[PDB]
């Protein structure tokens, strides 16, 4: 696996039942969020770990055809069959870096 | 929201 980006974000998931975002992994705070490329089958994943205690709070596949919603310049989100994910980026620069790499992934899948 | 963050 090769990291194609690193971006600072608080990783959220949406709790539909209570219509609230909650911190991924139950752990408030920022993570270092990568997109990793597995070249052997040209697959990509989003993997994020808490800056402080290194807990993996997101590890999801990026499917071909994903709709990546840039809701704001610092909060981007997407959904799959099971969950909705949000990234509250530490800065616009982080959001741009991540969105660049995500859009690249989605274009070569 | 700040309440969620
Ligand atoms: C507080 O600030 C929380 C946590 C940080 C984050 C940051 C910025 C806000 C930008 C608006 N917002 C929302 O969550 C919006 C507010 C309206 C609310 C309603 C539905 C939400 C949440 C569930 C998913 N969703 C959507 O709107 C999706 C968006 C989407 C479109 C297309 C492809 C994928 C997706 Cl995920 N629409 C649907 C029908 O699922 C949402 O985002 N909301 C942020 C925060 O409040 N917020």
């Amino acid at each position: 696996e090769q990291s194609i980006c690193q971006a600072r974000a608080a990783v959220m998931v949406y709790d539909d039942a209570n219509k609230k975002w909650v911190p991924a992994g139950g752990s408030t705070g920022f993570s270092r969020v990568h997109i990793y490329h597995h070249t052997g089958n040209n697959t990509f994943r989003v993997v994020g770990r808490k800056i402080q205690d290194h807990q993996v709070v997101i590890n999801c596949a990026i499917p071909k055809g994903l709709k990546y919603n840039q809701a704001t310049q610092t909060f981007h989100q997407w959904r799959d069959a099971r969950q909705v994910y949000g990234l509250n980026f530490g800065s616009k620069e982080d959001a741009n870096v991540f969105a660049s790499a995500m859009m690249h992934a989605l274009e070569v899948l | 929201t700040e309440d969620e963050l």
